[PDB]
């Protein structure tokens, strides 16, 4: 770490000091709460048939979209008071914190 | 084995299954496909499974400069000591910079159309070509860093171009902390979850961990819910821009030509500005330009937003709702009853119930998004809280936030007070009518709309060596 840096690093490396990792790129997420996985340390809830969560089967995602999520285009409701400059800041602000790679 | 065109369930794929009278896929033999996020320790028996953030936590703008040091370097203007970022050489936008072209292998833009050539853009985030909105806010930014490294320069001609890139670099992530603190986030969270979870700045504190936890990737994706089907272009005088003023959003996905040839970023900002945002209603969750077909132009499928966030969240063994409103300190509801008198919507607790059983299996997002939005906010109080501490940690924790001793001088500070993201538009587009304070609920045309001449601009004097 250096003595006495005056901006940034690109990484997020040095940002603190005890810890230099900490809010650095390409690093693990912290965790709020353990994570709760099938086999209890890798497998997602529902990459096993039959294998139910809490004793209550569990419900594909896909379904779960078609009936509670899915609605008429049509219906739609404009919000009065928001504007999609509210949309579209999130997403370029989701932009600046995560990016979860994939394979 | 091969994610994108196998429906076999085979490390890394967990494709999403199709039940029985899909709306839109027949074959239950077929799926959505989905590829598990990259475990942070690669195939272990011990340790248990969590993701890696390719990203700075920090709310540094690292979207405009990248945040792995070879691509950095890639995104800046090296021919000179200006300091500026790295332009399109090829386009132009009425004789204003466009993003550099990424040389990617499969490349998805170029898949949008063939006539036209115009691959994805580079950007310091590999996602700046996902929605032209998005590209526009990219070019948006890549725009002022280049006029504040210019601005710099006649006002201190014996810098060179790692100084003026640094010093840029700084404002502008200062504009994005401004923008999100003072202006997004207390219309995301309302005023007393702003109150609870974002209390006056104190000071930078070095114990406040300021990572992204892996329920935030979820919980964040709230904004799902505000999409709008289309994407709207509109002209200087704030009316439709024909041909094709409202182009679906299943057809705008990775179609950078629609910047570099369609009109360039004007007439999607003033769309943006101008156009209300998707009002999110316990029975009007998000719309199907994302729930069927999102990337349809170029999957061989459809996919579906919502069912892709509830598949990643059980990818990332992230707990159920009752789990996160215990986590957050909020009753968690065991009967239907119970989750009605939450959801005050009895309808929408009997459905969810059918699909879970219980109200400790229901997705984070699904639980997020169905909760009733909060007083001048648009979300509930689960995903209020889960938002308003991670914003608190990349705040408090931020040794670089704007307001930290040592960041900024005091004479600095008092004029970045001054910013405002109508401004950024009226100093880098040819837009000359721009929203009022503030922003994002401003979105109507001529009611909460005023000139660039009654904006004040930020002054750089206090930058004079
Ligand atoms: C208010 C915030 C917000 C907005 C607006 C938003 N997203 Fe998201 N989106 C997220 C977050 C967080 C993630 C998780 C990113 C990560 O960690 O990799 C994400 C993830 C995704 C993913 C990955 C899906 C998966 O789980 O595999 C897709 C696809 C996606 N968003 C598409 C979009 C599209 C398309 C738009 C606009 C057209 C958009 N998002 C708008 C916050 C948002
Ligand atoms: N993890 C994600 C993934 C995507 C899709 C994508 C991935 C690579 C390049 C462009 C688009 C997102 N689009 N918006 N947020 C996103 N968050
Ligand atoms: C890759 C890149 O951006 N090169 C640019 C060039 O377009 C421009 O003529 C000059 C001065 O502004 O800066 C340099
Ligand atoms: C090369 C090319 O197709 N240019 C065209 C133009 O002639 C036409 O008005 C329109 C519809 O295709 O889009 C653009
Ligand atoms: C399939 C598709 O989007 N085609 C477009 C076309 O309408 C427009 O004429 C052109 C400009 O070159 O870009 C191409
Ligand atoms: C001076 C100050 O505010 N110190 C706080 C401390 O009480 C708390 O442990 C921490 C993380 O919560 O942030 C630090
Ligand atoms: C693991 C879990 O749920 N921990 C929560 C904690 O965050 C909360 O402060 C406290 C108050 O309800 O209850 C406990
Ligand atoms: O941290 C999540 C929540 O845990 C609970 C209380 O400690 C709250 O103050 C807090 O917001
Ligand atoms: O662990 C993250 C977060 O959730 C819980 C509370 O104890 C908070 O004060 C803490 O910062
Ligand atoms: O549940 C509410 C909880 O969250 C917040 C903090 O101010 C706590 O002191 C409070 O008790
Ligand atoms: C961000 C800080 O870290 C944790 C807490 O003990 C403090 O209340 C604060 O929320
Ligand atoms: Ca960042
Ligand atoms: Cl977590
Ligand atoms: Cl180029």
């Amino acid at each position: 770490c250096p003595e006495q840096d005056k901006y940034r690093t690109i990484t997020g490396m040095c940002n603190n000091r005890r810890s230099p990792t900490l809010g650095a790129s390409n690093r693990a997420f912290v965790r709020w709460l353990p994570a709760e996985y099938e086999d209890g340390f890798s497998l997602p809830y529902g990459w096993t048939p039959g294998v139910k969560r809490n004793g209550f089967p569990v419900a594909l995602a896909r379904a779960v979209s078609n009936e509670i999520v899915r609605f008429p285009t049509d219906q739609l409701t404009p919000d009065q008071e928001r504007s999609l400059m509210f949309m579209q800041w999130g997403q370029l602000l989701d932009h600046d914190l995560d990016f979860t790679p994939e394979p | 084995v091969n994610c994108e065109t196998s429906c076999v369930q085979q490390p890394p794929c967990f494709p999403l299954k199709i039940p029985p009278n899909d709306p839109r896929i027949k074959n239950q033999a077929d799926c959505i496909p989905f590829f598990r996020s990259c475990p942070a320790c690669p195939g272990s028996n011990i340790t248990i499974r969590n993701q890696i953030n390719a990203l700075t936590s920090f709310v540094d703008a690292s979207m405009v400069y990248g945040s792995e040091e070879p691509l950095a370097r890639n995104l800046r203007n090296m021919s000179n000591q200006l300091g500026l970022l790295a332009v399109n050489q090829r386009f132009q936008d009425n004789g204003r910079a466009l993003l550099p072209f990424d040389n990617l292998h499969d490349d998805p833009c170029l898949l949008t159309n063939r006539s036209a050539r115009i691959p994805c853009f580079l950007a310091g985030d590999t996602r700046s070509s996902e929605m032209p909105e998005l590209t526009s806010m990219h070019t948006l930014l890549l725009r002022e860093h280049n006029r504040l490294a210019t601005e710099l320069k006649s006002l201190n001609p014996r810098w060179d171009g790692e100084r003026l890139y640094q010093e840029a670099r700084k404002i502008v992530g200062a504009m994005v902390q401004i923008i999100t603190y003072r202006d997004y986030l207390p219309l995301v969270l309302g005023p007393t979850a702003m109150r609870k979870y974002l209390p006056t700045y104190r000071s930078y504190n070095d114990s406040v961990d300021p990572r992204i936890a892996n329920v935030f990737t979820n919980a964040f994706r709230y904004g799902h819910t505000l999409i709008q089907p289309f994407m709207f272009r509109l002209d200087n005088r704030y009316q439709p821009m024909e041909p094709n003023p409202r182009v679906p959003l299943s057809r705008v996905f990775f179609a950078s030509w629609r910047v570099v040839l369609e009109g360039g970023i004007d007439p999607i900002l003033r769309g943006l500005m101008a156009t209300p945002a998707k009002l999110n209603r316990q029975n009007q969750i998000a719309v199907d330009e994302i729930r069927e077909r999102l990337f349809e132009q170029v999957m061989r499928i459809g996919l579906d937003l919502p069912a892709l966030n509830m598949q990643r969240s059980r990818d990332h063994g992230l707990p159920g709702y009752n789990a996160w409103r215990r986590f957050c300190g909020l009753p968690q509801p065991e009967t239907v009853g119970q989750l009605g008198t939450v959801l005050r919507n009895l309808k929408l607790a009997r459905k969810l119930m059918e699909q879970y059983g219980t109200p400790n299996n229901i997705d984070i997002w699904m639980g997020g998004v169905s909760e009733p939005l909060k007083r001048k906010g648009r979300v509930g109080p689960l995903l209020a809280c889960i938002i308003g501490t991670q914003f608190r940690k990349l705040r408090d924790g931020d040794r670089f936030w704007w307001e930290n001793e040592g960041v900024f001088s005091m004479q600095q500070r008092q004029a970045l007070a001054q910013i405002s993201l109508p401004r950024i538009i009226c100093d880098n587009t040819g837009i000359t009518t721009v929203s009022k304070n503030n922003i994002f609920m401003s979105n109507s045309y001529p009611r909460d709309f005023v000139n660039c001449s009654t904006l004040p601009a930020l002054n750089l004097a206090s930058w004079r060596e």
